[PDB]
């Protein structure tokens, strides 16, 4: 390749347009990069141990309603 | 000032010796003025002696940076090659400019940031929701409230309020300070500021040795933590304390959970017999408010130690301030220097704690006394923890009941296993509970400096270390907005904190070595070093060399 | 989303294994260190409450084998 050790430059140059699009989309959406509130844990689903076999798919719901 | 301007020196060995002698001849006076103006700051006795300290500190800073610039521009290969210890020590000490390597604007910003951080820590207040005309400060309101009130809600309110108030406005200043310090000490020659701080200990394997040392001390802290957690679970119930998980970092001792002394109220092993905490016997014997220092001096003289110069009893105040708004209370012993004399400046009371502190500061003065013959740069005693270790081994030897009985403060020795266990646990709630701390704090600061902790991972790494080593969970859910490391006093005021851990480890080693040397091969509690001239001679021999040789060699000697 | 999403895991797994081998992680901080690394590098939080009885590193194939 012409370089001794590893480098992230070819990878960064590879994903340049998708990185630019992601940056612009994140700026538009008003998001915060990274994860503050690191000690956040999601709650258990209501009636978790025996409530797993319940369909919660949007496409299935729309098809059933129609 | 022509005295503050370096002269001429050559690259020859005689030239380096001339540099060392000239540094003596100038820095002696410079440190005289600095320490005199330092004494002048007794809580603004006249409100102008403070600005005299500020001007003398600037006066010393300019001279130090000038001498260091001369040494850098003239003494690189001498630092690289010459081999005897004293000149290498002198040249290494003069070579490090510290914050003097930055440009004028950057250095001014650095000093302004340091003063900013110190001030914003000092004047941080906690106010109740009703916004009463009074607002709590850290001293003496918040600390007393946290060390006295056994109310979960009040303790939590005080803890969270102080941590928020003293940490949230301290984040950007600390980030900029870390950047500036890293730049300055990278220009100095070290890879980082943390590397500079570790370089005082002169050990390539310092971190590995420290980790192994803490791994050796783990079971003691584990048992103590389990016992205190059981007591707290009995007191505060089961909802707020988990018998398996950690304990919240407000329910014990201080605000930062470094010392667990204030828990000893509810965790006593044997409460049937009274503990040895007596002050009436001192007053019945008719002690002075100053004769405690005199009996400490005669105790030193007994084992041929501390030939105290008379200037202390005429120019050193050992009492509370009778007149003038002098110091309220601290734990320092400022030296007159002069190449002649020193001084104690402390508070006097009737409790045994004051007597132990008196013995500790007398030991510090003894440390100052022994290395006077050494050059100016060889004033610090080898390892920066040596000062505390030497000043605390004597206090350990003194606080024993046998010492008090043999020196008249106690009618007779209380030879009971229950009393020994009570005293051992009382002293193990500050000399063991602090052991995970210090190590924890300086590991966090090393990580922050080295770049392993970016400004977006301060609280995360801090609380990971707190739960890992100390093992205390935050009662309130924190996040990256908070800066809980800035609540500690030593984080804004830039001061290393591993010295206390090293000294706590070292004082027991010194105590054991002296006890084995003293010829008393028994339990290590009642092992006072009174009336043992050989132990005094050995301690004097070790105390003679201050930074003259690496601390490892002195430790091997002792 | 195939590769960038993977890179932290590759940086993470062998870092945890190095910590375990070096002795910095005794057999009482397995899950603690593992999930600290997972949250620090990957931004992933455990769905259920995991404590030291669990060993959520042997779930990956490359740790046991
Ligand atoms: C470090 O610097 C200080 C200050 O320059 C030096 O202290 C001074 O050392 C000289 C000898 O080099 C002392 O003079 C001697 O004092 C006694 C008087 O009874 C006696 O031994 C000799 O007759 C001689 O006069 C001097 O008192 C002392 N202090 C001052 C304020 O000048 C010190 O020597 C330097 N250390 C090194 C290692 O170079
Ligand atoms: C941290 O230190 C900086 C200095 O590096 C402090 O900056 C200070 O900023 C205030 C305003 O935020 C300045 O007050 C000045 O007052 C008058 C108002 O008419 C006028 O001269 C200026 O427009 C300005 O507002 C102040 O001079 C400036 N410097 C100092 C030394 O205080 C900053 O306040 C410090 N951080 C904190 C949290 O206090
Ligand atoms: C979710 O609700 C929205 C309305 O808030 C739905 O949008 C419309 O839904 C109706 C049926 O209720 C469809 O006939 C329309 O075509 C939908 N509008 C559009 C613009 O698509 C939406 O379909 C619902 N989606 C799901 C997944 O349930
Ligand atoms: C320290 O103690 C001595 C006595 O040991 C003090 O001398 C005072 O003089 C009277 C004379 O009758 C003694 O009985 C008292 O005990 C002393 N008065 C006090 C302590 O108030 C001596 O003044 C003391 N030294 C000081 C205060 O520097
Ligand atoms: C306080 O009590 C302990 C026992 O709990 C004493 O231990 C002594 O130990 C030595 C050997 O190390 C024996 O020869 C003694 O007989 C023990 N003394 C006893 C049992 O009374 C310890 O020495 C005592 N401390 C003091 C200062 O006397
Ligand atoms: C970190 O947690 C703190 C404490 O809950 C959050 O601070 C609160 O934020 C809300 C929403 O912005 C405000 O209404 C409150 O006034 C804040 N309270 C305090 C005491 O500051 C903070 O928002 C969290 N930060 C992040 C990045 O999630
Ligand atoms: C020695 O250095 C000083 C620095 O102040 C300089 O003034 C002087 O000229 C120099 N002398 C010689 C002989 O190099």
């Amino acid at each position: 390749v012409g370089l001794d050790a590893l480098d992230a430059q070819p990878l960064l140059k590879y994903f340049q347009p998708v990185t630019q699009w992601l940056q612009e989309q994140n700026q538009q959406n008003g998001e915060v990069l990274g994860w503050p509130e690191y000690q956040w844990h999601p709650p258990l689903p209501d009636n978790y141990p025996e409530g797993i076999d319940l369909v919660t798919d949007e496409a299935e719901a729309s098809k059933f309603v129609e | 000032d022509p005295g503050l301007q370096p002269g001429n020196f050559s690259a020859d060995e005689a030239g380096a010796q001339l540099f060392a002698q000239s540094y003596n001849s100038s820095a002696e006076q410079v440190l005289f003025q600095s320490v005199a103006a330092s004494w002048a700051h007794d809580t603004n006795i006249t409100a102008e002696n403070a600005r005299r300290q500020e001007e003398a500190a600037l006066l010393s800073q300019e001279f130090a940076e000038a001498w260091g610039q001369k040494a850098k521009e003239l003494y690189e290969p001498i630092w690289q090659n010459f081999t005897d210890p004293q000149l290498r020590r002198i040249i290494g000490a003069v070579r490090t400019l510290g914050s003097a390597n930055l440009p004028l604007a950057k250095r001014q910003q650095y000093n302004a940031l340091l003063s900013n951080m110190s001030r914003i820590y000092s004047t941080a207040k906690v106010c109740l929701p009703n916004k009463t005309a009074t607002c709590w400060s850290l001293d003496p309101d918040l600390t007393n409230i946290l060390a006295s009130s056994r109310s979960y809600a009040m303790l939590l309110f005080a803890w969270e309020g102080w941590h928020n108030a003293a940490g949230i406005p301290l984040k950007p200043l600390y980030e900029d300070f870390t950047a500036l310090s890293n730049e300055a000490y990278k220009q100095d020659g070290f890879t980082d500021t943390g590397a500079y701080w570790r370089s005082w200990y002169n050990s390539p394997t310092f971190e590995d040795d420290l980790e192994h040392l803490y791994q050796q001390l783990e079971p003691l802290y584990l048992n103590l933590h389990a016992f205190v957690r059981r007591a707290l679970h009995r007191r505060y119930g089961d909802r707020y304390i988990n018998l398996r998980g950690p304990i919240p970092a407000h329910l014990l001792g201080d605000m930062w959970a470094q010392s667990w002394e204030n828990i000893y109220d509810m965790v006593v092993p044997f409460p049937d017999k009274p503990n040895l905490d007596v002050t009436s016997t001192m007053l019945q014997q008719g002690w002075n408010a100053t004769h405690m220092f005199r009996v400490a001096e005669e105790f030193f003289t007994s084992l041929e130690l501390s030939p105290m110069p008379p200037e202390f009893w005429e120019g050193s105040m050992l009492e509370k301030p009778a007149d003038g708004r002098e110091v309220v209370c601290h734990a320092s012993a400022w030296d007159f220097y002069n190449r002649k004399d020193f001084r104690i400046k402390q508070c006097t009371r009737v409790t045994m704690d004051q007597l132990s502190t008196v013995h500790h500061e007398m030991g510090h003065i003894q440390y100052y006394l022994q290395y006077k013959d050494l050059p100016v740069s060889l004033r610090r005693g080898a390892n920066p923890g040596f000062h505390e270790a030497i000043g605390d081994v004597l206090a350990l030897s003194v606080s024993t009941p046998e010492h008090l009985h043999k020196i008249g403060l106690l009618d007779r020795v209380t030879n009971d296993t229950e009393s020994d266990i009570n005293y051992l646990l009382k002293m193990a709630l500050e000399k063991i509970a602090f052991l995970p701390f210090g190590y924890l704090v300086d590991q966090w600061r090393w990580g922050v400096f080295s770049g392993r902790t970016p400004p977006s991972r301060y609280n995360f790494d801090w609380w990971y270390l707190r739960t890992k080593y100390q093992g205390i969970c935050p009662p309130v859910t924190r996040n990256e907005t908070h800066f809980d490391a800035g609540a500690k006093f030593h984080v804004p005021n830039v001061t290393p904190y591993i010295r206390y851990f090293v000294s706590f480890v070292l004082q027991f080693q010194f105590h054991e070595a002296l006890c084995k040397e003293a010829g008393y091969e028994g339990p290590l509690h009642q092992c006072d070093i009174y009336r043992s001239t050989k132990a005094g001679a050995k301690l004097r021999k070790v105390l003679q060399a201050g930074s003259s040789r690496p601390w490892q060699e002195v430790l091997k000697d002792m």
